[PDB]
RNA sequence: UAAACGAUGUCGACUUGGAGGUUGUGCCCUUGAGGCGUGGCUUCCGGAGCUAACGCGUUAAGUCGACCGCCUGGGGAGUACGGCCGCAAGGUUAAAACUCAAAUGAAUUGACGGGGGCCCGCACAAGCGGUGGAGCAUGUGGUUUAAUUCGAUGCAACGCGAAGAACCUUACCUGGUCUUGACAUCCACGGAAGUUUUCAGAGAUGAGAAUGUGCCUUCGGGAACCGUGAGACAGGUGCUGCAUGGCUGUCGUCAGCUCGUGUUGUGAAAUGUUGGGUUAAGUCCCGCAACGAGCGCAACCCUUAUCCUUUGUUGCCAGCGGUCCGGCCGGGAACUCAAAGGAGACUGCCAGUGAUAAACUGGAGGAAGGUGGGGAUGACGUCAAGUCAUCAUGGCCCUUACGACCAGGGCUACACACGUGCUACAAUGGCGCAUACAAAGAGAAGCGACCUCGCGAGAGCAAGCGGACCUCAUAAAGUGCGUCGUAGUCCGGAUUGGAGUCUGCAACUCGACUCCAUGAAGUCGGAAUCGCUAGUAAUCGUGGAUCAGAAUGCCACGGUGAAUACGU
């Protein structure tokens, strides 16, 4: 029944909660559904939606969801290495490369998704759709346009990234 | 429902003892065909004004371990609402549900 | 609906016979329950029509028992369109129940001097085609053995079925497509 | 929410009760109200330990307790004092000469009254009431039981509107007629107004309760098979 | 003008194809709008890549190019306003104060189609009978008074909470009468309670007589019943059912619902839990992301049916005795017979049907075949569904009272309508005479043989009883014969005069039963409308729950005991 991936820290970012009904056929039964982010420290494409009876054992299942089907991804330093401008589902995001003197800047749910990300202190702008639920796809898209560092020199920075497989 | 009737009944059983006991065949022996040709007149029919609440013809008890407005049941000391929440819990004995 | 295809069951005998065509016209006959006058109802009856005539006793019974008893029935259906029949052939069960019905309702109002002789009066009075459900069966087959030119909502239904598999032909239905 | 009339539809047909005493005619009524009485009054005087079930007896020229413990000796005292006392007033409520056993019953440690005392601490004090009821039903499944349902009503968590709520895990079937199967009904207030939690446990279907008796009372035990019967 | 469009500006370069429509042309057996070679517009299908979704995908909505057009929330507005063109209405780009927290692209599931199609419950049908019409029984409203108390309003109210209603009951209304109070504990005073007995007043309540002064003890003093009084406190059909707990009705025997968990989508959520075939069935063959398990359903269960089996009375009697030929009793065990172990029958077999198949129907021996007959038996749960009035209960009000003692009046009035059921309108029945067999159960303040009384019901006394012992009980319809013709009769027997009875001082309105004479409504009832598959339906009596007193009902029993189930 599945391999999983952990991190040696822990993650309970809950993010949503709701409740499904069919209204006259059975008439409303008290499920919820819920949606719950497991990060790594340096990020992952972990994401979870799940549901249940109540909301404890509906948090768990969206949590188990997060770490299944996901691998670990990873990125040097609390810097990302390119101003990219990431995308998912309009739900669109910013970032351009910055200090280490900044950390954080951001509110709600979104600084401690951002956290275990790795992309905290390039953290720019947000627009589109900036509710909860698509939000917060920082971790996921915004480290599949990922750059990271590995070269000595700039005039190096293309030739070694060629010789990484030839 | 409603202690008023509840606390009649608890008063009248002292009140059986105390007017109706004396004065039960009373009635028949004075007036109806015990007297005959004994009794009868006047003299003796003046005797029985004492019970009118004591009498068995309104000893109604309804239940008998809360009160209810009718439908009392005698073989139980107990109403239907009452059974059913006694039989529920298991506490009545020998207890089936109708199958034959 | 029904779930299954349920028949008939097993009926009991009665203490005077243990012939059906007699034990099938007294439970018919039955009214208020009880079966013990029926018994006598039919045999006081039966001995009625064999002294009008001595070669039977069943003479007037037999033939009244075909000629006020159906074959066909229609019923009426339409969920679109135009208004629609479908007749059914049904068993000789209910044929013959019609009819004996028929006679005992006809027979009880028909206000002679003893139940003997006014069944015995009506079964010879529908032998001779000229009782009073003769009209009933003439009527009813009629309108049956004509609506056998209709099927439920024709018009959609004769574009419907050729296209899900089926004929070109004109048919009844039992309330699907043709 | 049509609730089915849970277990009273259900007994005497191979599934025992919380009485077994003959009684018929007129007075049947004074021995009920005398039962109700020494049930209310007997286990409010051994309430000192919890306590999983509760039987009253009335055999020829007796009446018998048995009473089902989480642990046995607990309600009979020390010395043998305690024990006479709860004798004393079965005999002054009943009217009859009287005797009390300790016993218990199938899966001991576990009860349907336990479980509702622990879902009704939280709502009480008017904190912790959203994962309480599944915690319950969990240490519920951990001590026994093939199933269990518990639903939850009240003024829930001291909230100013009303909550159903429910939880049923494992095999409790509902249609079931056959086995004791242990229900509580608990009734208590608090200072926002009354809760209640309806507690159905599910021990066997044919694991617990009395069995079918397997033989006629007619032909055992008779050392002469005969009293005349024309054979002498 | 416009939905005036590769819906996608103009035109072009580049990016796995295959095929449709239909066409230049090379090649083919020209082998059917075809294939291969190489172009064509034009369309299906889907990969790299793209979208919020539909969808796009070599004709892009991909990768892009140059260069131009246009948008900045909605409504109000494609209008106003300005420039211009137009016989002439008009057209054209294109706005705000004001209003307002939205408006708007897409999609899930419920419901829903009157778009297409599929399924089920005695829900119809196939019938049969019943309410609705008469009259009565009983509940509802209308309407009425001091008041004729509510709760409930198709299916989900009306023989139901609130099954036995003179007062009591009992909410309602009026009259007396008191406030620790009918009831518990705790203090204070008078009477013991209990019983017998005269009387006043309405009865509450009190006075007097006669019997008794018990109970515990500091004989301080109190419990018990009753009166008196004070707090704490008892009590509250007290309000609020969007403040609640417990509890239950509905869909429906729908044939499905849910618990844990994975997966597909960004997700809401689905999937399973949906299809076909089959079923009481998540039962069973086939099968897709559903897997594992529970619920409904199946089961254990009590009961019946023959039949085995044991007991042998308060049960039975083939032969036998006492003998009027009755198990009453000497006696007998073949036998039912009662309550219980159960046996037997499993859709298991065979055949048809059915997609192989579950399973339905037929077939047969047998007491009995359709998961043997009967009953148990009903999911999660929306419905602000209904009870604060069994009962629990806060917020929160009275506590000389939204408590409590006592009498009388009323729901059950009567105008009618309405729910349900009862028994008639016939003759399958009624009558007259003669004639037959039950099952089950209720009786410890009770009923009850005999008894004397009684038109009958019943009456008071009482052996007796514990109900297979004794009694309700003559069980009736049915059966035998004769009789009756749609005439309110040969059916029905309401009203009313008048007598006799029950629980109780006390039966007048509100109560129940017996019986004598006369005698009406009612000809199978319209709109409406339901229950039922076989011990049912119909119909007749019986007992019981209830139960102070009494039934037309209900509940269960036994007599006599039906048509049919094609079809949706």
């Amino acid at each position: 029944a599945h391999i999983e991936k952990q991190a040696g820290e822990l993650q309970e970012k809950l993010i949503a909660v709701n409740r499904v009904s069919k209204t006259v056929k059975g008439g409303r039964i008290f499920s919820f559904t819920a949606l719950t982010v497991v990060g790594d420290g340096n990020g992952r494409v972990g994401f979870g939606y799940g549901k249940a009876r109540e909301v404890p054992a509906a948090i768990q299942k969206a949590m188990e969801k997060a770490r299944r089907n996901m691998i670990n991804v990873a990125l040097n330093n609390g810097t990302l290495q390119h101003p990219v401008k990431g995308v998912h589902t309009g739900s669109r995001v910013f970032m351009q490369p910055a200090s280490e003197g900044t950390g954080i800047i951001a509110g709600g749910a979104m600084r401690a998704v951002l956290e275990v990300a790795g992309v905290h202190n390039v953290l720019a702008k947000a627009y589109g759709s900036t509710n909860p639920i698509n939000v917060v796809r920082a971790t996921i898209d915004g480290l599949e346009n990922m750059n990271s560092p590995e070269m000595v020199a700039a005039k190096r920075g293309k030739s070694v990234e060629e010789i990484l497989g030839k | 429902a409603k202690q008023s009737m509840k606390a009649r009944e608890v008063k009248r059983v002292a009140l059986a003892d105390k007017y109706f006991a004396k004065r039960a065949e009373l009635k028949a022996i004075i007036s109806d065909v015990n007297a005959s040709d004994e009794d009868r007149w006047n003299a003796v029919l003046k005797l029985q004004t004492l019970p009118r609440d004591s009498s068995p013809s309104r000893q109604r008890n309804r239940c008998r371990q809360t009160g209810r407005p009718h439908g009392f049941l005698r073989k139980f000391g107990l109403s239907r609402i009452k059974v059913r929440e006694a039989a529920m819990r298991g506490e009545i004995p020998g207890l089936k549900k109708a199958s034959w | 609906p029904r779930r299954r295809v349920i028949g008939q069951r097993k009926i009991l005998p009665d203490p005077k016979f243990g012939s059906e065509l007699l034990a099938k016209f007294v439970n018919i006959l039955m009214v208020d329950g009880k079966k013990s006058t029926a018994e006598s109802i039919v045999y006081s009856a039966l001995e009625t029509l064999a002294q009008r005539s001595g070669k039977s006793e069943l003479e007037a019974f037999e033939v009244a028992l075909e000629n006020v008893r159906p074959t066909v029935e229609v019923k009426s259906r339409r969920v679109g369109g135009s208004t629609y029949q479908v007749p059914v052939e049904v068993r000789p069960v209910r044929r013959n129940a019609l009819a004996m019905r028929w006679i005992v309702e006809a027979a009880r109002k028909r206000g002679d001097k003893s139940m003997a002789l006014r069944l015995a009066n009506e079964l010879s009075d529908a032998a001779e085609n000229k009782g009073t459900a003769v009209k009933k069966r003439e009527d009813v087959h009629r309108m049956a053995e004509a609506n056998k030119a209709f099927a439920h909502y024709r018009w959609l239904s004769l574009r419907s079925f050729s296209h899900q598999a089926g004929a070109s032909s004109k048919q009844p239905a039992l309330g699907y497509l043709n | 929410g049509q609730k089915v009339h849970p277990n009273g539809i259900r007994l005497g047909i191979v599934k025992p009760w919380n009485s077994t005493w003959f009684a018929n005619t007129k007075e049947f009524a004074d021995n009920l109200d005398s039962d109700f009485k020494v049930r209310q009054y007997l286990t409010k005087e051994l309430a000192k330990a919890s306590v999983s079930r509760i039987v009253i007896e009335r055999p020829a020229k007796s009446i018998r307790v048995t009473i089902h413990t989480a642990r046995p000796g607990i309600v009979i005292g020390k010395k043998g004092e305690d024990v006479e006392k709860l004798r004393k007033v079965v005999a002054d409520i009943a009217g009859v000469p009287a005797q009390i056993n300790i016993a218990e019953v199938r899966k001991p440690e576990l009860d349907a009254k336990l479980v509702a005392d622990s879902i009704t601490s939280q709502l009480e004090r008017r904190v912790m009431f959203r994962r309480a009821m599944k915690r319950a039903v969990q240490n519920a499944m951990r001590l026994g039981a093939k199933g269990i349902k518990v639903e939850v009503s009240g003024r829930l968590g001291g909230a100013e509107i009303a909550r159903t709520e429910w939880y049923r895990e494992g095999r409790v079937p509902l249609h079931t007629l056959r086995a004791d199967i242990d229900y509580n009904t608990s009734e208590a207030h608090t200072t926002y107004g009354v809760i209640g939690v309806k507690v159905w446990i599910f021990k066997g279907e044919i694991l617990g309760g009395m069995a079918a008796v397997e033989q006629p009372e007619k032909p055992a035990a008779q050392p002469k098979k005969q009293q005349r019967k024309g054979r002498k």
